[PDB]
């Protein structure tokens, strides 16, 4: 029943003949089943200078269990379906190498400028083509290095966050403090929703989330919405409602009680629909104690 | 004259052939092509108009029958005279009178019409027909046209599209009908796309994606014939009554829409259909959902739309609990770089006049930056350097949808979904050409893999690893993931020589499986009676246990057969060459399918290949004793039990174990752990598990204890022969 | 569940039976019997005398004779039974009258027997058919003594 | 040896290979049927343990087919025929046991509501107005009568 803190850092599975034959794939799949059944927060952090790629990423994205998974990356971390070399290898072929020099290297650009004149002496012509092959070929290694860096640069957190796949970038020195408060609220919010879900299991997780957020902003006022985005501050708030016994704080308690009554009512409605024969008899046992005034209401109708 | 809609075949080069009944104008059409290529299609066109003035239908009918015999006589002369394998012959009939009637008895009428001539159609091999006929109702008297269009491809299967013609650009609008509305002057689609993609697939050693359904049909035919040997079967159905498919398609919102559209219309590298058909095991009919990569769209990489198609179709599949077939031949996730940036980013060199002194950062001139910047393409920072103002690229966001971490979200999304799916529904995977990375993981997640020769199931290629090692360690990705690896290590269940045989094999396994998870197992009336004796008799001497199971040839009166335990011809093994001291597979007992595992008693001599990466590694050859549990045996056993259990099959173990292997190495190799897991597997078992100790077998210590009936007493039973120990 | 595996259950046999038939009558309440006993007995009478009449007494007795040619004692209790139909028939009225009077809103198994019951083809069991219908509607709207209370109210 | 094994009860019987095919065939098909029906039962009433279900099914057999026929349960062939001859009638002539299953289910749902009201008896009146929406004229009379 524990939270998990994973300092996640895997580039891939090792792919040579013997070990692959020896079935590493199988156990990789199995981990996926395992985490999918997880029921509490897992806060995953890729530390600085680390990278996490392809299969290892695939099998641990928070999407499988958004309810419980969360992912955080250091500024100096990296992560992708495919590592830079294999990305470059596909998306950095000869054409891209020549083109990129042709676009960027001044000496090379100049050479191309001369190759671009009509009515050139065949000396200068052949000479220029040679100058192109020689400049390019001597120059090829560094730009490959640049290319792999370049490819890696496509995989960054800004886009991840914007696209909604990551929740935040931390700074290691205070990441601990952060993670404490962050995790603590993950636990508390989770704790209350388990109470609600217990109160009415058919309700989906998402709308349940909404219920808690909505009761908070509504009760405390539309004016106070912004307060919700502080992890720490809400932690303090949720606990007092729950923690402070026999006050003016058992508001949410009453509200949940109202839902419990409603859901129960709905259950009964559904039961009679499937089993209409039960109505008459259900009341008699139910009516066996109720107020005399209420007895009068049965008589009026 | 315009009313003979003659522009809808303008995508052609047509030669006027003279003919009587000049109302009926027939042109021979040659597919117009560019200088680069030489024409491939040669379709017969005949387009008429009929202005001949209940009465109309009989009258019309008579003219139609006469026209059909005369028309087919003319086209017969054309065939006799010259033949060039015409393929998509067109018939156009313009009824310009205006009768009054309803549409669906019109639809039976056009079936009866086209049907009455059967072989004749196929000899001329006629594929396309268009008619019109004006109707309206008895009060209105406003004759509207209703262009009925006939749709038949390979096979005599015909889809009829009937409309009403409704407006401001006129629109064929009637159910569900293909072309729910398009305008009328549609220039004619050229096939050469289809051929082109088919050429790419065959040249890639595979089948064109949209031809697979028909590949299903041919395999199905082979099955209908082959299985009647094994079982008592009904008369086969007519091919026309054998299959229905419906294409599944994404709306704007990524919501499923049932679509009867022309093959080739997909705008993404993924395709799906629902199919329901009657099979020997399911004569009343059974349904599946099939998802497949389209390797022709960017060698089948996975963009978000592909992910979404897979996901949502799968989601529905899960909704009803019926199986999911995934055809895998791919290069994993879509990859990309922001092209818009590729062509305008700049390098900030330490020294431009010498680049090898390093570069500092990438940037955009302010002019180029001021416009892409606006579009959620990049995150930049302004900088002053060497006088000029540059825009340092901090994050690249990218206008191209589908080449970013969104592909991971979508992927993960389907990872979770699929992970649950294996635990929730029937999953099957087919390995055709190559599966790289995520496709492989999905295939394993699919948990059942048939692999055609020269396909391979890998994460990383032999080339990549050779580069990492600075030399050509490996020669073929098949070395890493071919059947020679995966069949030999139990990752792949079956191997095949070609795509067709793959598909046949798929249906063959499937012939044992329940229609849905809410559904019972399909029962057969098998041809092997139950009150027979087994002629082959197990012996104290070791023997191939397949003889005990499946039988063997009779040593004396050949070609007789010493019958095994199970139905003749019913046992279809899987994962045979890995850990061959034990044999696992599926069979039928009196026509009830069960999965079955039994153990070889003679010592196996197992060959371990050398890791060429490791210079020490030589191809070892290991003796693996019979009647012993090894790591491999236990793992193969575990997976088979779990997987079969997830199909919903009962399990039958023919137990004959002297013990667990207790040596340093095998213990190091964790035989204990899998002993724990076997138990887990059985704890999750949900259907009967029957253990039988054969004569002259024995069961000792570890092997019994880890399978005592207590773990799931609810579902297990164990029996031992007198001659057991 | 824990006594099972031994087969040492013949004490248990006469307690798991003595208990299971008593408890088996009693799941649907006092209307477990009020349904069950009269309903079965109804089919008992019904079935008996429906097999009994398919033409006329003599020929019918030869078809009865020949379905169970070897013995005729069960049949004779049947034959003996329809001799006193009028005795039977009055009591049939008794049974239906205080059921049908008590009952009104019952169920498929019964209405099923009733539609089976309407086909009945004999002079003595000529009330029972009319009873089938009059009951089946008077169900829908009676005038017995309870709705006599209801009309008293209306008035 | 097997004699001792069987006597001590970790296995149910010693077989002979030659008749093993027929034997195991008939038993397994009915083992499977038993699982299917028990699934229906569990759906009908979640509180019963699988074990209690086992006993219950045997009891329903002994009930239907007679105390005289208990032993038949150990005859593979005969119970299978019996199990099959129940699921044949769907949306037609119903089996008594089907009626019983709905009845237990009915009882359980009623208890669920009973417990619910027990926790919350105050809710009745508002629940009742809706409860009366059916059978109502008779129901008004009986409540008023009492």
């Amino acid at each position: 029943g524990l939270p998990l803190m994973v300092f996640a850092n895997w580039r891939g599975f090792s792919g040579g003949m013997k070990d692959m034959y020896d079935q590493v794939l199988k156990f990789g799949a199995y981990i996926v089943d395992g985490l999918r059944e997880c029921c509490q927060p897992v806060l995953v952090y890729i530390p600085p200078q680390a990278e996490l790629r392809g299969g290892s990423w695939v099998v641990i994205d928070s999407s499988i269990n958004p309810r419980h998974m969360e992912m955080y990356a250091d500024r100096e971390s990296r992560g992708s379906v495919l590592e830079p070399e294999g990305t470059v290898e596909i998306k950095f072929r000869r054409k891209d190498l020549v083109k990129t020099m042709r676009r960027v290297d001044p000496v090379y650009i100049h050479l191309a400028e001369r190759l671009g004149t009509p009515e050139l002496s065949t000396a200068e012509r052949k000479e220029l083509e040679n100058k192109l092959k020689e400049r390019e070929e001597f120059l090829i290694p560094i730009y490959h290095q640049v290319a792999v860096q370049f490819a890696d640069l496509h995989d960054t957190p800004g886009r991840m966050q914007e696209k909604g796949v990551i929740s935040d970038i931390l700074d290691w020195k205070t990441s601990r403090t952060f993670f404490y408060w962050r995790l603590r609220r993950l636990l508390l919010e989770d704790l209350v929703k388990k109470k609600i879900h217990n109160a009415n299991p058919e309700l989906t997780d998402g709308q349940i989330q909404a219920m808690l957020r909505r009761w908070f902003v509504e009760v405390e006022g539309t004016v106070k919405a912004y307060v919700w985005d502080n992890n720490k501050d809400l932690a303090e708030w949720l606990e007092k409602q729950l923690t402070e016994e026999d006050g003016v704080h058992s508001v949410i308690e009453e509200n949940i009680k109202c839902i419990s009554r409603d859901y129960v009512l709905k259950q009964i409605r559904s039961l009679v629909q499937a089993n209409p024969e039960v109505a008459m008899d259900s009341i008699i046992h139910m009516t066996q104690h109720i107020s005399p005034t209420q007895r009068a209401e049965v008589i009026r109708i | 004259a315009f009313q003979l809609e003659l522009n809808r075949m303008r995508n052609f080069d047509l030669t006027a052939i003279p003919c009587a009944n000049h109302k009926m104008h027939l042109y021979l059409g040659a597919a117009k092509v560019e200088v680069g290529t030489e024409v491939t299609d040669y379709r017969f066109f005949v387009r008429a108009i009929i202005r001949h003035s209940e009465a109309s239908f009989e009258y019309l009918q008579n003219e139609g029958e006469r026209l059909l015999l005369e028309a087919m006589d003319e086209l017969e002369v054309a065939f006799n005279n010259t033949n060039v394998r015409t393929d998509c012959n067109h018939i156009f009939l313009n009824f310009v009178p205006t009768v009054i009637m309803d549409p669906s008895k019109i639809e039976e009428s056009v079936r009866s019409m086209v049907m009455r001539y059967g072989s004749r159609l196929w000899k001329l091999r006629v594929l396309q027909a268009e008619l019109k006929i004006n109707i309206r109702l008895t009060p209105t008297g406003k004759a509207i046209p209703i262009r009925l269009f006939l749709t038949n491809e390979s096979g005599y299967y015909l889809d009829i599209s009937l409309y009403k013609e409704v407006t401001a650009q006129i629109m064929f609008q009637a159910k569900q009908g293909p072309l729910h509305g398009m305008l009328i002057n549609t220039p004619y689609v050229t096939k050469d796309l289809l051929q082109s993609k088919r050429f790419q697939a065959q040249s890639l050693g595979t089948t064109y994606i949209y031809d697979i359904p028909e590949m299903f049909r041919q395999s199905l035919i082979k099955l209908w014939e082959s299985m009647s040997t094994q079982a008592f079967l009904p008369s086969p159905p007519l091919p026309s009554d054998m299959l229905t498919y419906t294409e599944l398609v994404l709306d704007d919102q990524g919501q499923l829409v049932h679509m009867n559209r022309l093959p080739g219309g997909n705008e993404i590298g993924m395709v799906a259909w629902k199919m329901t058909f009657k099979s020997p095991e399911y004569p009343e009919g059974r349904d599946i959902i099939v998802i497949g990569n389209d390797i022709t769209y960017r060698i089948g990489s996975f963009g978000p739309q592909e992910d979404l198609l897979f996901l949502r179709a799968s989601e529905l599949a899960r909704a009803e609990g019926i199986p999911r077939i995934y055809v895998s031949a791919n290069s994993g996730a879509r990859i990309g770089l922001a092209e818009e940036i590729r062509h305008m980013f700049h390098v900030a060199w330490v020294d431009p006049e010498d680049p090898y002194k390093g570069y500092r950062y990438l940037y955009l001139t302010p002019q180029d930056y001021k416009r892409v910047s606006a579009l959620n393409s990049v995150h930049c920072e302004h900088v002053e350097d060497e006088g000029e103002s540059r825009y340092k690229i901090t994050d690249i966001i990218g206008k191209e949808e589908g080449i970013g971490p969104e592909n991971l979200r979508g992927s993960g999304m389907i990872a979770g979904e699929s992970s649950l799916a294996y635990n929730e529904i029937i999953t099957i995977s087919l390995v055709t050409c190559r599966a790289i990375g995520i496709g492989a993981y999905l295939v394993r997640l699919g948990q059942r893999t048939i692999q055609v020769e020269n396909s391979h199931l890998i994460l990383t290629g032999a080339g990549a690893l050779n580069k990492v090692l600075g030399r050509e360690v490996y020669t073929s990705n098949n070395q890493l993931g071919g059947i020679q690896i995966m069949h030999n290590n139990g990752v792949t269940h079956c191997t095949v020589c070609d795509d067709f045989e793959g598909v046949f094999t798929v249906l063959h396994w499937l012939s044992y499986m329940p229609k849905s998870v809410h559904s019972s197992v399909p029962l057969l009336n098998s041809k092997d009676p139950i009150d027979r004796i087994i002629e082959f008799v197990p012996t104290k001497t070791p023997y191939d246990p397949r003889w005990m199971l499946a039988g063997r040839p009779h040593p004396t009166q050949k070609g007789q057969w010493l019958s095994g335990f199970f139905d003749y011809g019913s046992f279809s093994e899987i994962m045979q060459p890995w850990a061959q001291t034990v044999v696992v597979g599926r069979a039928r007992l009196g026509g009830i399918p069960v999965g079955v595992v039994a153990v070889e008693t003679r010592t196996v001599e197992l060959s371990i290949p050398a890791d060429p990466a490791n210079l020490d590694s030589e191809a070892k050859i290991i003796q693996q004793a019979g009647q012993v549990w090894f790591p491999d045996s236990a793992f193969k056993t575990y997976q088979a039990i779990k997987d079969f259990n997830r199909e919903g099959l009962p399990l039958m173990v023919f137990a004959n174990w002297r013990g667990f292997s207790g040596g340093m190495k095998d213990m190091y190799d964790q035989v204990l752990k899998f002993g724990a897991y076997i138990v887990d597997g059985l704890r999750e078992c949900c259907q009967p598990v029957l253990v039988y100790i054969p004569p002259q077998a024995e069961l000792r210590g570890g092997s019994w204890v880890v399978i005592d009936s207590s773990i799931n007493p609810r579902h297990m039973e164990m029996y031992a022969d007198r001659e057991s120990r | 569940a824990t006594l099972n595996r031994k087969s040492e259950r013949e004490v248990f046999f006469m307690n798991t039976q003595s208990i299971v038939q008593l408890v088996q009558r009693y799941r649907s309440g006092i209307r477990g019997h009020m349904k069950a006993v009269v309903m079965d007995l109804l089919r008992q009478y019904l079935r008996v005398e429906t097999q009994f009449q398919n033409g006329h007494y003599d020929k019918c007795v030869f078809a009865l004779r020949e379905e169970n040619k070897s013995d005729m004692n069960t049949v004779l209790n049947y034959i003996f039974s329809h001799a006193q139909v009028t005795k039977k028939n009055l009591l049939v009225t008794m049974l239906i009258d205080q059921l049908c009077g008590r009952d009104p809103t019952l169920t498929d198994e019964l209405l099923n027997i009733l539609t089976e019951l309407t086909q009945l083809s004999k002079t003595t069991n000529a009330k029972v058919a009319l009873r089938a219908r009059q009951v089946l509607i008077a169900s829908h709207l009676p005038s017995y003594e309870l709705r006599h209370n209801q009309v008293e109210s209306i008035f």
